């Protein structure tokens, strides 16, 4: 036997309803074995809100209850239908789904692995890799790349300190997706073997608590005072007589202190060959 | 049959592809009967039409375009976004026009009622006289290539000087500017004509 | 140009290539607009009307602009929004229609 | 007879919850001998914010006093199901009570 469910508050069939629930909330009925689509999550939802109590001792869908889940339904409709949403996430499903209970961890730890790397031992067929996001919106970048590094400290606890492979990240515009529990990498990653760099124009956005997590720092020139001021803030190593030069720094020109330098020094820093491929944009070409 | 519609909207008002045939190449576009609880919605529809038929067109198929706003203040920010998951109108233009040669310029007398968002995306700043102090409090937070002893005197500016910085000057400068000729007309019309008759 | 108190017009008179555009009607029925021709230099008083057809806003910007808050607002405002092209009309009433009439 | 308590807001056997939770409150009735697990915290609190009167010589499960008791079972289940947090706190209960409060 089957039942359908209906996204709108149509009272077709609505007497059988509250034992087809009361069955599912008991784990009774039979299981797939294949991914459903995404936006099968706003039928389900409107369901569990939208069923009442009958006076004929049978079953109702109040509408009175509906308004109570709307927004949810509203937006999880709004997000599955946008274009530039779904270039990058896949909302398709049809995939495997098998049984004992673990067919989140599965799935969560197979990105991990194509991400970040293998566990030691293995095979990985790659020593440089690197993601390219010229395609990503600013409105979803945190949300993905949030995600995408909590995923990686669960995956890394669960292999413990036996298992793990020395990794070097290098992040930047950090201050876009690295802004209580949404920390737990950087402050619990010197144990399992991952250490970061950090690139960013505007210090002064990121936690307190992170920027003080570093041995060594690199500073170019830097104008507003209220970077000025989380630098002075957060520092642990280092003077304030060198602190007056960062405001004056030609180019290519640094200022470094820390652990790996007995006295602090600037530097003029070498040029690289070859160099990144960043090339500024050209109006008068076109027009001419 | 939904794409069209606004496929040759947007067409009208923006321009056409890289290698088809444009009429024009200035238009002016005059919004004088239009009330004002309207023109934040017809706006923000405009500029985002503009952002998604612009993703649609790719690199190859863009043409270099400058576009000019006048008192955007007034249609920017939306009044009914008291939350900030509501505002997706102006960071897309922006980012779409970085990527697809689409610069902006940004005309306004109140930037303390401009997203502090908005006004940090720009490159150089020309700044004529200020005189409330939250709306120098609004650009000592997020200008980048400045210093205090230049925001010092644009108080006391005359009329007609301005000051400038950002990446297009070596240094700061304060600047007397030319007088455009022909000029724009006048928006305003004086009692005293009227009364004389 | 987005022009809103009306004053940029003046300021480009001799350049080629320039159009001036007017949102809105026009006061008088009987008015008529006047071209120019590819390659002439700008003079003022050619300008045109127009006017933003509903259809371009698009199903977002409609129920953005309608802006459901009630119970069962939403689905049927969605249900009606994706069946507009199986309407017809003829002048005072709308009306349903098969193929054999 | 017994009363299953359930976490939810839902509409079965909520016309009697008043006398039940009333005469709780007034300890006129059976003590257990086991220690309940960390989570059943959050029923409790689901169901002490969540009754109210009805019309007609009854109780309601009326969602508009559930809102003002929201975050704290969302907290309370949120901090069971962490897999760090339940590494270090052992909380599956099953022990030893002994009566006079102490």
């Amino acid at each position: 036997e089957t039942f359908l469910l209906y996204d709108d508050c149509r009272d077709t069939n609505q007497s059988k309803l509250a034992e087809w629930l009361d069955l599912l909330r008991r784990r009774r009925l039979k299981r797939t074995n294949v991914w459903p689509p995404f936006k099968s999550l706003a039928t389900l939802v409107a369901e569990f809100g939208c069923v009442a109590a009958d006076r004929s001792n049978g079953s109702k869908r109040d509408a009175f209850g509906f308004s109570n889940v709307l927004p949810l339904v509203k937006i999880i409709q709004q997000l599955a239908e946008d274009i530039r949403f779904k270039s990058i996430v896949n909302l398709n499903g049809g995939g495997e789904l098998a049984d004992g209970g673990t067919h989140w961890d599965k799935a969560m730890s197979d990105e991990v692995d194509y991400f970040f790397g293998k566990e030691k031992g293995q095979e990985n067929d790659w020593n440089v890799h690197i993601v390219n996001m010229k395609n990503l919106a600013q409105d979803h970048a945190p949300m993905l790349l949030s995600a995408l590094l909590e995923m990686f400290a669960e995956i890394l606890f669960r292999r413990g300190q036996e298992r793990s492979y020395p990794t070097v990240l290098l992040l930047e515009e950090a201050h876009h997706y690295l802004r209580k529990a949404y920390e737990r990498l950087a402050k619990e990653g010197r144990k399992f073997k991952c250490s970061l760099i950090v690139s960013t124009q505007r210090p002064s956005e990121l936690s307190p608590t992170v920027l003080a997590m570093c041995s060594n720092w690199f500073s170019l020139r830097l104008t507003n005072e209220r970077d000025l001021q989380a630098l002075r803030y957060a520092m642990e190593s280092g003077n304030e007589q060198i602190l007056k030069q960062i405001s004056g720094l030609p180019r290519g020109d640094a200022v470094a202190f820390g652990s790996a330098f007995n006295l602090p020094v600037r530097i003029s820093i070498n040029q690289a060959r070859p160099g990144p491929k960043s090339s500024d944009a050209v109006f008068s070409e076109e027009w001419a | 049959h939904w794409d069209k519609a606004m496929s040759d909207e947007v067409d009208y008002f923006f321009g056409k592809e890289k290698g088809q045939e444009n009429d024009w190449n200035v238009h002016i576009v005059n919004m004088k009967n239009l009330a004002q609880d309207h023109a934040p919605m017809l706006l923000s529809a405009l500029l985002e039409m503009f952002a998604e038929i612009l993703f649609r067109r790719g690199q190859e198929r863009s043409y270099p375009t400058v576009l000019l706003l006048e008192e955007a203040h007034h249609y920017l920010r939306d009044p009914y976004a008291e939350i900030d998951s509501q505002i997706k109108a102006y960071e897309r233009l922006a980012k779409e026009g970085r990527k697809f040669k689409c610069s902006l310029i940004v005309s306004t007398q109140r930037p303390s009622e401009l997203s502090p968002t908005v006004l940090a995306m720009c490159s150089n700043w020309f700044s004529l006289r200020l005189t409330n102090e939250r709306d120098l409090q609004a650009l000592r937070y997020a200008m980048e290539s400045g210093n205090e002893q230049i925001l010092k005197q644009i108080s006391g500016l005359p009329r007609g000087d301005a000051v400038a910085f950002g990446s297009a000057f070596n240094l700061p400068v304060r600047i007397s500017i030319n007088q455009a000729r022909p000029g724009p007309k006048s928006s305003d019309a004086v009692f005293s004509e009227e009364w004389a008759n | 140009i987005f022009d809103i108190n009306g004053e940029y017009a003046q300021a480009f008179t001799g350049i080629p290539n320039v159009k001036h555009t007017i949102l809105g009607e026009s006061p008088n029925v009987d008015s008529l607009e006047k071209k120019q021709q590819k390659g002439e230099l700008y003079s003022e008083e050619y300008y045109c009307y127009k006017k933003i057809p509903y259809q371009a806003l698009g199903f977002a910007g409609l129920i953005k602009l309608l802006r459901p808050s009630d119970k069962t607002q939403l689905p049927a405002l969605r249900n009606a929004l994706s069946a507009i092209n199986r309407t017809h009309f003829k002048s005072r009433n709308i009306y349903l229609e098969k193929d054999d009439g």
